[PDB]
């Protein structure tokens, strides 16, 4: 079980650590998060209580590194670091145990949903998506654009996520404008998979980390990406089965873990509809129609 | 964006630009079988792609061999007539290009879109105007032309005739849709209003007959009656 220390908690913050969260008083004595489960990505973030404005956060693998927070009052803002002596690393958070200063990580033996949501996504693809190559864990906040809104503006700071559009040469080949068009298995299978992501895994991973920043940071752009991804699979009357049954579980597991307070902001009413009533795969995602009718009843 | 009320000289300024109709590409006649369910026959069609500045006309004739074993044809047609104007952009030289393309119907947007995506400088537009090309079949050499035809054919006209001579484009145009909206609305009577005076003809080389100024101004008068009397006898006004 691996720990992220604080040293320590200088503004009134809510800080989160996947779908978990916690309020934090001004200079409280916190110093970190224990018992975090190793074989996941995971995501620690905040939000300040004086200024609700940026949501942001780290993404980090502790297999990767010894990862600790400090407040930098420069900023303004809770700042991930990365400690190389391991046994001063060892000796501060065995120090902030035996004080019982630090929050565990509030896992249910029952419960896979972390895992659920995080299936396919690796650090090294979050790593390509924000280019940050001197650390090892990656900042995102609520204001990131993605390279494609960047298109429609410092390109260090945009989220790469692959472009996808539906009127594009990339999405239409020459000579076949109304089958590529009305049928995306084309820019799905060969383009998509095929050419850029290689295998479904990698492109399951991207729509997955565009939904976690959606939800975790109300990043729009992230948002955007995730129901374009949704499109392309749904708009495709060629699918292999085991990308369907698993899309059916991928998105039965993000609907279930929306806040029903956010469905209004986080779900595009035409892609939903689109896709569960109108597309190809319209009678192949069984679980997220069920799920979708019962949570959000409303939107379709 | 939208071609409208506000905007409508613009379509007689010196940025090449065409409106495209595609109502009569898919035309049809419904009739009972022997066993008593519901066929259609298919016609030729025409796609009607009209430059408003200069009145030439490019009809592409659509024969009903481009239906022969295709399904969904009322959706096919909207992607026929987007090939189409792409081809003819494609074969016409780089100066007489059209810098827009105005779609009389929004659901050419999407199809006209994707045909043109080698072309990212011209504009696809729809329009808030309701434009009655779809009475191009009631001037008797565009319904001949279209009618006759044994497979797929282009033919060029100037539907303007000699207009532009005396008049402006604005002038012309209006004109024009004026004629096509009576034509629209009651057929029979616009054509015996355009030809009850048997000592006005048509040229060989025209689509209207030869008035004079004094007379266009009678047959206009003449038009706007025709729809006038039809709206009443519509609404019982």
């Amino acid at each position: 079980m691996n720990t992220v220390p604080f040293t320590s908690a200088p503004i009134e913050v809510t800080i989160g650590i996947d779908q978990y969260s916690f309020n934090v008083k001004e200079n409280q004595p916190f110093h970190g998060i224990k018992d975090i489960p190793i074989g996941h990505v995971h995501v620690i973030h905040f939000q300040h209580a004086d200024n609700s404005s940026m949501r942001y956060g780290y993404w980090f693998d502790c297999r990767m590194g010894n990862f600790y927070i400090q407040y930098d009052p420069k900023d303004g803002l809770y700042k991930m670091m990365e400690e190389r002596d391991g046994a001063k690393f060892e000796n501060i958070v065995h120090n902030f145990k035996e004080r019982q200063m630090m929050v565990s990580y509030p896992k249910i033996d029952e419960d896979d949903t972390w895992y659920n949501l995080t299936e396919f996504v690796q650090m090294d693809k979050i790593r390509k998506i924000v280019r940050k190559d001197e650390n090892q864990f990656s900042y995102v906040d609520s204001s990131m654009t993605t390279v494609q809104e960047n298109e429609l503006s410092d390109p260090a700071h945009s989220l790469n996520y692959t472009v996808i559009n539906f009127k594009s040469r990339e999405a239409i080949r020459p000579g076949h404008e109304m089958e590529d068009f009305l049928d995306k298995s084309y820019y799905l299978n060969t383009v998509m998979l095929q050419g850029i992501f290689k295998n479904s895994s990698n492109y399951f991973g991207e729509l997955q980390f565009a939904f976690l920043n959606a939800m975790f940071f109300g990043n729009y752009g992230s948002s955007l990406q995730w129901h374009a991804m949704i499109e392309l699979i749904c708009s495709s009357a060629t699918v292999p089965k085991h990308m369907l049954d698993k899309l059916d579980e991928i998105l039965y597991y993000q609907i279930k873990t929306l806040p029903e307070q956010y469905s209004d902001i986080l779900l595009n009413e035409r892609v939903w509809n689109i896709c569960l009533y109108s597309s190809f795969q319209k009678n192949s995602l069984h679980n997220t129609e069920k799920i979708m009718e019962n949570k959000y009843p409303e939107l379709l | 964006g939208a071609m409208n009320s506000s905007n409508y000289a613009e379509l007689f300024n010196n940025d090449i630009k065409l409106f495209v109709d595609d109502t009569n590409v898919y035309r049809v006649t419904v009739h009972k079988t022997f066993e008593g369910n519901v066929a259609t026959k298919a016609i030729n069609g025409c796609i009607f792609t009209l430059n408003p500045k200069t009145g030439h006309l490019f009809l592409k004739i659509i024969h009903t061999s481009v239906w022969a074993g295709q399904k969904r044809l009322s959706q096919l047609a909207k992607w026929k007539t987007a090939e189409e104007v792409s081809a003819l952009v494609r074969s016409l030289p780089k100066e007489e290009q059209p810098k827009q393309i105005i779609v009389t119907r929004k659901a050419m947007l999407d199809p006209l879109e994707v045909h043109m995506l080698d072309f990212p400088n011209i504009a696809i537009r729809p329009t808030e105007l309701r434009l009655p090309f779809s009475a191009a079949m009631s001037i008797d050499k565009l319904s001949d032309v279209v009618m006759k035809a044994t497979e797929p054919q282009m033919v060029l006209f100037n539907i303007y005739d000699d207009w532009l001579d005396r008049i402006s484009s604005y002038t012309a145009f209006s004109r024009l849709t004026l004629l096509l909206r009576a034509l629209k609305t009651n057929e029979e009577s616009a054509k015996m209003i355009l030809l009850s005076d048997p000592t006005i003809t048509i040229k060989s080389y025209h689509l209207w007959p030869s008035f004079t100024d004094e007379q266009w101004i009678t047959i206009e008068s003449q038009m706007r009656d025709l729809i006038l009397t039809e709206y009443g006898r519509k609404y019982n006004v």
